[PDB]
């Protein structure tokens, strides 16, 4: 069985996700409009990413144990993980019907071409879509989804981490919760090697983070493109 | 590094 502490961890992570992920996508109306007709989708997608960063932070602050870290380490973990958690949380809007992120209306349905119109190439987008399909195919329980985001954030091996032992301690508590959850609550056959597959997804995310970082560096180096970003994106991802 | 916005959002 799940211990009471493990049940507690899951309850808190579910609530945290519900408080930071609006499945109606109502706030998207506040973003600069999408334009499809260069880099025409950069203002909209920069605003989507900026908003998403704010939400990833709100979720992270609620991870049991996250508060016990120094603000320095909190910063390092959030800076390094932001794009990966956005990629993870985006799986909720992703649909394999047509390989797109469907956020409720034609205006807010993003396909491969929209992402390339934010300054990105297939070198990133092809593995990104393959990641999204592989992740969908795991048919994760919401419980597993929120634990995986939490484990993603509290990763002791991120560059610049000071108290790695404490970060590892918090991550182990989440990892063990996830393994026990799978054992007790995820029935076979769907549970077959499920934890190892979830961890492989974290590995894939590191490669996606690297390639995104490379393409973002190149994008943002052009002052006309960085003019289109937000102050939070520049602070988190880089300002040339 | 100076991350005033991230720092602000992290506040309790
Ligand atoms: C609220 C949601 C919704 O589920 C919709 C979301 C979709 C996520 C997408 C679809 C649009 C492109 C996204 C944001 C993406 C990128 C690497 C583009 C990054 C652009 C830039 C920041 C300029 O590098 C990786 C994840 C991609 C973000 C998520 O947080």
């Amino acid at each position: 069985k799940l211990s009471e502490e493990q049940q507690h961890i899951i309850a808190i992570l579910l609530d945290a996700h519900h408080k930071t992920y609006d499945p109606t996508y109502a706030d998207f109306r506040d973003f600069r409009p999408p334009v499809r007709m260069p880099l025409s989708m950069l203002p909209h997608l920069a605003d989507l990413v900026s908003y998403s960063i704010q939400k990833v932070i709100g979720f992270a602050k609620m991870i049991p144990g996250f508060r016990d870290l120094t603000s320095d380490d909190q910063i390092v973990l959030l800076k390094s993980s932001a794009i990966e958690v956005i990629m993870l949380r985006s799986n909720q809007s992703f649909t394999m019907d047509d390989m797109s992120w469907d956020c409720g209306s034609q205006d807010y349905k993003y396909d491969v071409t929209d992402v390339s119109k934010a300054g990105h190439t297939l070198e990133l987008i092809e593995p990104l879509i393959k990641f999204q399909v592989g992740l969908k195919k795991l048919n994760l329980h919401e419980e597993e989804h929120v634990l995986l985001m939490a484990i993603c954030i509290v990763s002791p091996d991120r560059p610049g981490v000071q108290d790695a032992k404490l970060v590892e301690a918090i991550q182990d508590r989440l990892s063990n919760t996830l393994q026990t959850y799978i054992r007790c609550r995820h029935p076979p056959p769907g549970s077959h090697q499920l934890y190892a597959k979830m961890i492989q997804k974290l590995a894939d995310l590191r490669s996606l983070n690297e390639e995104h970082s490379k393409q973002y560096r190149s994008l943002s180096f052009q002052p006309e493109n960085s003019m289109k970003l937000t102050p939070l994106v520049l602070e988190v991802f880089g300002n040339e | 590094k100076n991350h005033p916005m991230l720092m602000n959002l992290l506040k309790d």
